[PDB]
């Protein structure tokens, strides 16, 4: 599934990090999100926080020389390897 | 149960778009996904560019450019780098689960020009912890700084780990060869062309001219003793037949995996081995009717080339579509698709006999890598991808797919790139994930 | 406010694996949907072959192979026709709302080798209700048959419809020229080439080389009257400039509709009109310092040929990139998808050019049709695939993309092929839907 | 949308034709289910039933040199082109 209601029902969790000053951690964020719903989608949900998240700006340290970390989730296999979304664009 | 050899990750640094940048490689399939001018190519680019740093192969053309036989256009990797020092890292772990490290340091020579400076190298012994961008760059002033080969050398002096420069890409090969990385052994640039060729002929993906015009090359192996044991009357005839029988033997078996295909109409792929009819003759001779100057007559009638039984064999690709059984493979007569899961067939072939005709000059413990790529994936249909899949899962192959679509599988680690702009320059974002399904 | 000419179907007959088939065009974007082997390109074959039934020309190669010189291999569509009578049929409605109807008679020599037999013809005032497919086939013993020209020309000879068949194709062409179809006047082989090579260059999509090449020859009107108005001093520098400029003038609009693009980083197309640093000098003086003998001389200082600004000038295509601003298009140096979005640009700017070169040899209220083609379309994302339609909506085109994914536009007529076997022969199964909006 | 579900429930429906004697008239057949979703998922929707109808055998009098007829559907500009499911195959 891909229902627009979610996508736009996402961009509101995610755009709340926005506001504040709380980067995007795609690791916590995935973690808490993918539990609301049934694995009946998890990949097609993952992969539409992983593009929203990077459309509300992008990562420091990424330019830093410094490898990101597989971090899992689940109690399974899941992993994101992703740095933290510092500097968001307007 | 030897388990073998896997590529673990490979490293931009430097790239254009990429300071400082890993891909973690799947155990099987990963996929880089991202929309047009994403940064993919320039991906597999660099990997490429690392597995064989040979400025006399190495050429980029645009996949809408692909028969171009243009060897004086530009060869297109010097813009995807950036001003300075810069790197292309493969991070390999051994059937002995070792960790190896090989490179190229990528610098674009006094912008003058178009031209780049490469320079092949090896690390050894990195613990599995450090990481390999770690390795090749500071911090210096709270800013990250690239550091150059002599700085890596003092770096790892007075360290167990083992950097070796290498100053003859002859001995580059040689090195990936031995730890086991290689399938072939690239002993020279007549190895390195069809080594890099192939490679070619999976990243732009189908049936490969170049390949086919000359199939017994890529294929028929040399046996190491048909002269020795020669040159220390039909004696010769029967070896040379008990040897193409024996070859024949071979490539039936891989003409097996290759049975139940599925790209588009073609259900099936052959290798079919044809005798040439000249050849046919002069081995009709030795049987029913100083040495070399013989048979040079008998040929005549009606050199040591004819010593070679490949120089007899006749190779001939063959797709199966479900209407005139089994007709040779033709471009012209196949479609995009199944002209892609044609070749790509043909190719696992070539993998498979080189990899073979290798296990000699090789340990035992030592099983090549084996990953195969896929520009361009979205002319597959989910079916034609299907049975890519499933054949590098059966032959236990590692592949890297682009998608200049934005739905990847689900089998495998997928890298999500988005090329953005700060401080007014090329910045891809990138964003992994693996573990769903 | 004119109407513009249309494309309304293509009927192939015969065709292998399409017994009779007619498809649809939408009034701005038709995609035909399909797995690999599916037969969307043989479709697209088809439609150019009636369009251009040269067999000097017609060459289809398989996309994987593109940037290819390769002259001597098989010309490809042979195969995609069926033994016997087979037809290429093209319906478009005129300016003047005018049904015409051209294609092609298509028939494989006699079973020795892989030739085909073409005969361009044209069938006139055919009612709007009687469908297209009537007109080429019989009913014979509750059996379906494909009568041949010979039997059309019976059909229709105590009829008003009006069955011209052509004997010289550069008649088939003048016809399709007059009824206002084509937006060029093909009258010959020299004009023929470029015609399908440009249509070459929107199927298998990306900058042909061959075009960019001698970009003044796709571009460049001969305005039939500086020579005229010439052979009945600096007046000839200064309409040669008054000329240049005028042109440059109207290049000049062109890229403006090309300003605010989005295909990958590539954020605009320009034709940047340069002048050639030869005749530069030649120009200055004639102003600051047997004619044509005359000019023979002052070139050689520093023929008729120096009489034709077209040979003044140097076009020179140009994309822009968020980064270094404006730089010449190059295929090296660009993604696969802006490679397609800037040709496919480059492409329109030839079109306008050709059509509006030909408003005075034209009526006026005919404005020829204009239909671009895009196979493997998947190549773009999404973001670039709007730049296309958008683009095609404002200069008001007509498109037919070939989607190897299973997933196309929802603006637009929606064609799918599945190609399933039946009597143990190709039998393509379509069905087109549209509306959904 | 493309839910598994829907796809399952939909093969149900069409299969049902399968099943007695009765052809796919995809013009009859869409009408109908169409009705059920509104326009939301429409081109979605009248897709899958179009692939799956496809499945379940082919259409006899395609194979007369018969133009087949662009039937609208909604009171609006929905139309399919297509024959007659005659022959199904097992
Ligand atoms: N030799 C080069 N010089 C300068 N820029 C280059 C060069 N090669 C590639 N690029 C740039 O890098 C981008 C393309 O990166 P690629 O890695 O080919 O992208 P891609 O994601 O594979 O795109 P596709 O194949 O169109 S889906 C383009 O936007 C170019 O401007
Ligand atoms: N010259 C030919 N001779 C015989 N068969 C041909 C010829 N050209 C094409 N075909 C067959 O037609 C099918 C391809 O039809 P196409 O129209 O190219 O399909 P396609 O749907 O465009 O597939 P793609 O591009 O792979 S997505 C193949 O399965 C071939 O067996
Ligand atoms: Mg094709
Ligand atoms: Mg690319």
């Amino acid at each position: 599934d891909v229902q627009t209601q979610i996508v736009t029902a996402i961009q509101a969790e995610l755009a709340h990090f926005r506001n504040t000053a709380q980067p995007i951690n795609l690791g916590a964020v995935l973690q808490e999100q993918l539990a609301r719903y049934p694995q009946s989608r998890h990949f097609d949900v993952a992969r539409i926080i992983v593009d929203q998240a990077v459309k509300l700006g992008m990562a420091s340290q990424d330019h830093q020389a410094v490898y990101p970390v597989w971090q899992p989730i689940d109690d399974f296999s899941a992993a994101v390897q992703a740095h933290l979304i510092d500097q968001y664009d307007k | 149960m030897i388990a073998r050899g896997k590529f673990r990750s490979l490293t931009l640094i430097n790239w254009n778009g990429f300071f400082a940048r890993t891909f973690d490689f799947d155990e099987l399939v990963t996929t880089l996904s991202g929309g047009n001018g994403a940064g993919k190519s320039t991906t597999m680019a660099g990997f490429v560019t690392a597995l064989i740093p040979d400025l006399t192969l190495l050429n980029f053309r645009n996949t809408t450019e692909a028969g171009s036989t243009s060897s004086s256009r530009d060869k297109g990797l010097y813009g995807k780098l950036k001003a300075g020092v810069c790197y292309a890292v493969l991070e390999t772990v051994n059937s002995r689960a070792q960790r190896i490290i090989t490179g190229v340091r990528l610098q674009q020579i006094a912008g003058r020009d178009k031209k780049v400076d490469i320079r092949p190298f090896s690390l050894q012994n990195v613990p599995m912890t450090d990481s390999v961008i770690s390795l090749f760059t500071e911090q210096v002033a709270n800013k990250a700084r690239v550091l150059s080969l002599n700085d890596l050398k003092e770096k790892f002096e007075e360290t167990a780990v083992t950097f070796k420069p290498y100053h003859s890409i002859t001995d580059y090969h040689s090195f990936m060869f031995d730890l086991g990385i290689l399938p072939k052994r690239l002993r020279s640039s007549s190895d390195r062309n069809k080594f890099y060729k192939l490679i070619e002929a999976s990243l732009y993906g189908g049936i490969s001219s170049v390949i086919t015009k000359s199939l017994r090359d890529y294929l028929l192996p040399e046996n190491s003793g048909v002269r020795q044991a020669f040159q220390d009357a039909e004696s010769v005839a029967n070896i040379l037949r008990k040897t193409i029988q024996r070859e024949q033997n071979r490539i039936l078996q891989l003409n097996q995996g290759l049975q139940n295909i599925a790209f588009g109409q073609v259900k099936g792929v052959r290798l079919v081995v044809n005798i040439r009819d000249t050849h046919s003759i002069l081995l009709n001779a030795l049987s029913d009717q100083s040495f070399s100057e013989a048979l040079a007559m008998l040929y005549k009638r009606i050199g040591e080339e004819l010593l070679d039984y490949r120089n007899y064999l006749d190779l001939e690709v063959e797709t199966l579509r479900g209407a005139y059984g089994w007709m040779r493979a033709e471009s012209s007569a196949l479609s995009t698709g199944e002209a892609i899961g044609t070749g790509m067939s043909i190719l696992l072939m070539v993998v498979q006999s080189w990899e073979e005709e290798s296990r000699r000059m090789r340990a035992k413990d030592i099983l090549p890598c084996r990953l195969l790529f896929l520009d361009q994936a979205a002319r597959l249909d989910a079916m034609s991808i299907n049975t890519l899949f499933e054949l590098c899962e059966r032959l236990d192959m590692q592949l890297l797919i682009a998608a200049p679509e934005n739905i990847s599988p689900e089998r495998g680690t997928t890298y999500k790139l988005v090329r953005k702009i700060l401080a007014n320059q090329e910045y891809v974002h990138v964003v992994g994930l693996k573990g769903f399904g």
